């Protein structure tokens, strides 16, 4: 936890993040524990859910944030869920035994649509809506049977 | 028997020694039991069980990270205002802004300034409002950077209100008071007094010949305590200042007992923390719920420089009292706090109801101990700690909770005896030698609505007030008490004991017991009469004249595809120059995802993560996952039925009833919890099997075996075993000899007892996986198969072959991986085979990290695309994403399955414990932690990770293909 | 109880408190129960309470003053409870 | 000793029964003594006696 | 490892009490925890060790040997040693071959 | 070590678990020789591991994430794997040979 906070803090410092604008930390493992290889995938799922809902879950087991982490000004450690008006990008980091460090950045899907024309977007929307209705039908049939 | 006796005598072995010793021991047991029975007959069960210790130093919980909670509060306020939840600057908003000012520093100012300068006021009125309110808040916070935090209550005062409906229903409400809408106005009201209390600063307004509702008393030469105008003026001026400017408790160390939720002490504690105090708060019900309650109190009210220490405590135990004070005064190197107390607030008490003089028994004696004897012991312990260190100039102010009614109501056991006995301290302060270490502040507490000691009387408070007397809310009484911690009253107490009358003129009502009983009977009678009359009128109507449909929710589980806006808004979000600038074959997007984990699927895990509890759809999904409920369509007990039935009893279950029926068991068998051996092939960390090699000292008794087995034994042992055919049957006798090696099972206690486990009852058959597969593959593979299928459902792809209508079979990849693969198959090969257990012949293939992906392709996908399986320990999933993105961008695939998975098994847990990577569960118990709090990232006390199990999968693909296929896009990688 | 100041209050002072207050209340209660089990309502027992005029004024007496001051609740409990027909209260403030 | 053991096994007599029962009783004695010690630490010798 | 004599373990239920054998107190308690009432452990007053006596019905494991029919492999040349290449023995004792 | 030697209470180093990971070999290579902070993608491809490794290294270099890569493969021979390969009848029976 110390290593990772320091790393994210230096990343932000070097890249000229605005002072007073810390990144909001999410620590999903408080609830699920540590799978040894599925961890990043669970985080990726959480990050997509965050992006599409705008809701940032709080670390409910963060009773007392360690004092040594106060030095990292670009990181915030919430203990309760926050309903924002929009999350535009999420960072995912993981550190594995054997010097396995990794990072991924996921961006809000709505930025994709700015790249296409209106007609293409509208045809996509129609196709997606039809597919979603079929998926619901299949899901509930498969669930009950 | 005679031959055995002869041998025993020859060997000098007394065959009856053990029985003799046992009979002596049984006599000793009877003696000790008689002593214990006598003590239980003298003291009673309640007392004996109640003096059990609760306090231990390792269970203390510290809260001091106000530097972080302030930014959390700011953000919560900011987004609530942006969302219209808070439309007006009501008292709660003002209180929040006060708590933010109490934690203000330069970094917080930068935080607020950044977030306000970057608020776009053009996006509707809520944004302009947040910008204006933020600018005011910033200006206020800049003023108090170097100023001490203050306790300052801004709540609207409330009075009692009881109403009786037409049908005689009794309801009590705390309505705001019409004339008093601030605490300053409240202090003015108190200073005025009333007709019943009749015989520049607020104290100028105290009328001639009337007693204020709150006042101090001075002891006369004859030794009676009488109202003193000057001292009361001091007290009321202090209260006036507190109401207007607030009051700081910086550098004050305080111990408070009896401050649980719903008590006056809880309000006193929050006031103390608002003013910057260092507070130790005790509790007789130490639990996760109580520690979370205090954590939230600190996060809300803890000002800069304030600390809260929560300890378990039984004030009824003298060893607890002594250990608690010792802990407070011990140096930190010695495991204590290193504090010196400036105040003790011993408000702990237990209820005595219906205990009249003749019922006084064990419980009343124990309550007397708590509320008087051990309070004197706590004072004594503090006096000894202070004197052992030669501290003579830092006295601790003791705020004694005194009562104005001694024996006036009856039925309260020894409550009144305890309360009246506390009053001796006023004189003992002068007659003994502890006055330099302790001061005495007696608070005669008045009628306080809402406590465990007075709640049953809220309904007559209005009539009592009609008599011209004042009852108090707990917030008001806490404000009164905190008035006794101001510097002026503190100096006054150091001069001589002070007695504060916070009774609101109730002492002027004569025959109080009869008056309150009359009020209560009036109300009860009115209620009962009205109810009876209404019932009879209704029945008469129903006989003379003779003889709404409600709809229950049904769970409607949604897939939750991303919402798609109109092209106009979506065009507004990204730069106008982005159109046609990007090669959408080079943009990777996530079109579906899924997981199998300790909280079920990704839908239920997210509900638990974001909201802390399950909706109806989440509860039904968890019940179905865990096998509690199953669907039925047909005749059930003859009648047709379509819906959920209990899986075991087959009785119908309505969706609305799923929570009540199952939620408690769902929560008990989900998430981080004690390891359940049935989920891990009988693995029990409390009894871990081992084998110990022992050299045989004497020949064994022969045992039978088949010829092949016997030859294997002979091959192993050589001449240290004898095998002989049995002519009759053809079997063999096996006789191990001296010097032969043997293995004796022994058991070990392991201290890792908790893990994140997939919910009990989870079964791949529920998802539709046949049992030939289930018996073939390692369990991790079942987690992956379910996750891949669900991920494709989240992508809207129900038949994976649909992929081949858009891409070639060489363009669908699988880049998912694992840290360890099929560890259960590894156990098979390395242990089960070593013990000659039945192990499937192809077990080895089922252990490979890449076999999970092989089965995914062999059962669902049928692609001939890239297959790159990473192994990255705990970063496997991120490595998997990196590889899948590289594969798609290299043109080798247009769709990829990425993700990760791992299982939990005995050997890995033991080895993680040997490396000390995971949290020791016995140590966690020693600190009072339950399984649901052992995973606490980023906290002061974190000490090891919690092991879990499951799988997570995502589908990624080129954005161009995703658009063409019309699959949902959840994010861009 | 001699030389027992506030910080010395221990086993002996707790036992003395039991004798001089708690078990006096228990003795009153026992008499009340015996009288009521036999329906005796017109023959009250006068309890002569040994009270003290100095509560905490001298110090060093353990819980003596607490016991003595606590006995004074009975003046009011006689009126607030249901044992007044079986017991009466006569408080004697004994002098030097 | 070996002959005595053979006889004891033939007679089905457990030579260690008494010691087993005694060790259990000694555990019980320790439990009760711990309870009494706790009451004496909470109440003090003067009160208890 | 010798493929001609491959070690295995066979579970056998004890038919008659074993001869007592000595063990340290912790080991004896582990045996008692495993076997419950099918073992008797008694402190030896003189030394503080314990006697362990397995009883009828207790489980035991008897080594047995198996002949495997894979006897040949491509092996790195006999005498190959990482020290010859310069790898220190702290590494050699730390890592897997 | 973990599955058998520990089960028999043999002396096994406390960090044995880290030494079993497929990616620990590459971790030691970096920790003793290379000291890079470049990509580390460890494939597991049974008998096609080395070819998968080449594919990944080429993709990594062509993606611009690295300009040099160590590729290749490795595996050991031990008793349990030999037995299991014989049970699957993948290897040649030596007695038959
Ligand atoms: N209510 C009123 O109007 C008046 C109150 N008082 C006095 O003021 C004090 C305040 O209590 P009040 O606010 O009324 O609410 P309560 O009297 O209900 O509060 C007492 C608290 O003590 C704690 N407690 C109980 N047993 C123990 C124990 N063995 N060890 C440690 N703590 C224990 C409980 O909290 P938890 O279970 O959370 O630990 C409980 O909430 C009392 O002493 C009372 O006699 C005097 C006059 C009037």
């Amino acid at each position: 936890d110390k290593n990772e906070s320091a790393t994210i803090n230096e990343m932000m410092k070097h890249l000229g993040r605005s002072e007073g604008n810390p990144v909001i930390g999410v620590f999903q493992k408080f609830l699920t524990g540590h799978p040894k290889g599925a961890a990043g995938a669970w985080m990726m799922n959480g990050a997509l859910q965050i992006l599409n809902s705008g809701i940032i879950p709080g670390n409910r087991n963060a009773d007392n944030v360690d004092k040594i982490l106060e030095q990292f000004e670009y990181v915030l450690y919430p203990s309760k869920t926050l309903k924002t008006d929009g999350v535009r990008a999420v960072s995912i980091t993981s550190f594995g035994f054997g010097q396995k460090g990794g990072q991924a950045i996921v961006v809000h899907p709505d930025y994709l649509y700015g790249a296409i024309t209106e007609d293409r977007y509208n045809e996509y929307v129609a196709k997606v809506s039809a597919r979603e209705k079929s998926a619901y039908k299949f899901f509930h049939n498969g669930m009950i049977y | 028997r005679q031959q055995l006796q002869v041998l025993a005598r020859y060997l000098k072995m007394d065959l009856d020694n053990g029985e003799r010793k046992f009979l002596k021991e049984k006599d000793t047991v009877a003696e000790l039991q008689a002593q214990l029975d006598y003590l239980n007959a003298e003291l009673g069960e309640f007392f004996v069980n109640g003096v059990a210790t609760s306090f231990s130093r390792k269970k203390a919980r510290t809260f001091d990270s106000s530097w972080n909670w302030a930014k959390q509060s700011l953000l919560s306020l900011y987004f609530e205002i942006i969302h219209g939840v808070l439309k007006n600057v009501d008292r709660e908003v003002v209180s929040e802004a006060i708590n933010i000012m109490n934690r203000s520093n330069d970094a917080l100012i930068k935080f607020m300034e950044y977030h306000i300068s970057n608020t776009d006021e053009t996006k509707g009125e809520n944004y302009q409002l947040v910008k204006t309110l933020g600018e005011q808040l910033i200006e206020n916070c800049k003023q108090v950077l170097d100023v001490d935090p203050v306790y300052k209550d801004v709540a609207k005062p409330t009075g009692p209100k009881t109403a009786i409906d037409k049908n005689g229903n009794i309801t009590y409400s705390e309505e705001p008071r019409e004339k008093v809408r601030k605490l300053s106005q409240y202090v003015q009201e108190m200073a005025l007094g009333g007709p019943i209390t009749k015989e520049k600063t607020v104290s100028s307004t105290i009328p001639r010949e009337t007693i204020p509702f709150l006042h101090l008393r001075k002891k006369t030469p004859a030794g009676d305590w009488k109202y003193d105008r000057q001292l009361s003026s001091l007290f009321l001026d202090g209260l006036e200042k507190a109401a207007f400017n607030g009051v700081t408790f910086k550098d004050k160390y305080v111990l408070i007992t009896g401050a649980g939720k719903g008590s006056i002490g809880a309000e006193v504690l929050q006031g103390l923390l608002q003013g910057g105090a260092k507070v130790v708060v005790t509790t007789s019900r130490f639990s996760k719920q109580v520690t979370d309650y205090y954590q939230s109190i600190y996060a809300k009210y803890g000002a800069k420089g304030s600390t809260l220490i929560v300890v378990p405590f039984n004030q009824g135990s003298k060893q607890d009292v002594e250990a608690l004070i010792e802990f407070i005064y011990d140096t930190e190197k010695n495991g204590g706090l290193g504090w010196d107390l400036d105040a003790i607030i011993p408000f702990a008490a237990i209820p005595e109801q219906g205990i009249e003089l003749e019922h006084i028994d064990s419980k009343s004696e124990f309550a007397h101990r708590i509320m008087l004897t051990n309070i004197l012991r706590m004072m004594g312990c503090v006096k000894k700690q202070k004197s052992a260190r030669g501290i003579e100039t830092r006295p601790a102010q003791v705020i004694l909770p005194m009562s104005p009614n001694h024996g006036t109501f009856g039925g309260d056991g020894m409550y009144s005896e305890s309360k009246l006995s506390l009053e001796t301290l006023f004189n003992r302060w002068h007659s003994e030698s502890w006055a330099n270490q302790l001061t005495v502040c007696g608070a005669i507490i008045g009628w306080t609505r809402g406590t465990g000691l007075m709640s049953a009387n809220n309904i007559i408070a209005e009539g009592i007030e009609k008599m011209g007397v004042r009852t108090f809310s707990q917030k008001e009484m806490a404000f009164n008490l905190l008035g006794l911690l101001t510097p002026e009253v503190v100096e006054l107490c150091q001069k001589s004991p002070v007695m504060a009358d916070l009774n609101g003129g109730l002492q002027f009502v004569p025959e109080l017991k009869e008056f309150t009983a009359k009020l209560r009977k009036e109300l009860v009678e009115t209620s009962e009469v009205r109810k009876a009359v209404s019932i009879e009128t209704a029945l008469e109507h129903k006989v003379v004249n003779g003889n709404q449909v409600e709809i229950q929710p049904r769970a409607n589980i949604q897939l939750d595809f991303p919402e798609l806006k109109p092209y106009k808004q979506v065009k507004q979000i990204a730069p106008a120059e982005l159109e046609g600038l990007l090669d959408l074959e080079r943009v990777i997007v996530v079109t579906g995802f899924a997981e199998v984990g300790p909280w079920g699927s990704a839908r239920t895990r997210w509900e638990m993560e974001a909201f802390g509890e399950f909706s109806l759809e989440g509860c039904v999904e968890m019940a179905w996952i865990m096998g509690f409920i199953s669907y039925h369509n047909g005749n059930l007990k003859g009648r047709p039925y379509t819906g959920w039935v209990d899986s075991k009893t087959k009785e119908p279950v309505d969706d609305k009833d799923v929570k009540a029926k199952y939620e408690t068991s769902i929560l008990e068998h989900s998430g981080i919890r004690l390891i359940e051996p049935e989920l891990f092939n009988g693995y029990n960390p409390e009894k871990k099997e081992m084998i110990q090699e022992v050299i045989v000292e004497e020949d064994l008794e022969p045992f039978e075996a088949s010829k092949e087995t016997a030859e294997q034994f002979k091959h192993q042992h050589g001449d240290k075993v004898d095998i002989f055919e049995i002519p009759e049957t053809g079997e063999y006798s096996v006789k191990l000899l001296k010097g032969a090696t043997l293995y004796i099972p022994k058991a070990l206690r392991f201290d890792r007892l908790v893990a994140g486990q997939i919910p009990t009852g989870w079964n791949a058959k529920t998802y539709g996986i046949s049992d030939d597969i289930i018996s073939q593959v390692d369990p991790i593979t079942l987690f992956v198969l379910v996750s891949v299928v669900e991920a494709f459902i989240a992508s809207g792809i129900t038949d994976p072959y649909e992929m081949y209508k858009y891409v070639h079979v060489s363009e669908v990849g699988n880049c998912s991986g694992s840290g360890m693969g099929g560890v259960s198959a590894l156990r098979g090969m390395f242990k089960d085979r070593f013990k000659d257990e039945p192990v499937q012949n192809d077990i080895l293939q089922e252990s490979f990290i890449n076999t999970m992906s092989a089965w995914v392709n062999m059962l669902l996908i049928s692609s001939s695309g890239p297959i790159k399986t990473p192994v990255g320990a705990c970063a496997t999933s991120v490595e998997s994403v990196d590889i899948g993105v590289e594969t798609i961008l290299s043109g080798k695939a247009r769709i990829c399955i990425v993700g990760g998975y791992d299982d939990f098994q005995e050997e890995g847990s033991f080895e993680f414990g040997n490396m000390k990577a995971t949290s020791n569960t016995l140590e966690e118990f020693e600190h009072g932690r339950t399984p649901a709090e052992m995973s606490r990232p980023a906290t002061t006390t974190r000490n090891g990770f919690m092991e879990a199990q499951g799988a997570g999968i995502q589908i990624i693909m080129q954005a161009d293909l995703a658009l063409k296929m019309g699959v949902p896009i959840y994010g861009i990688v």
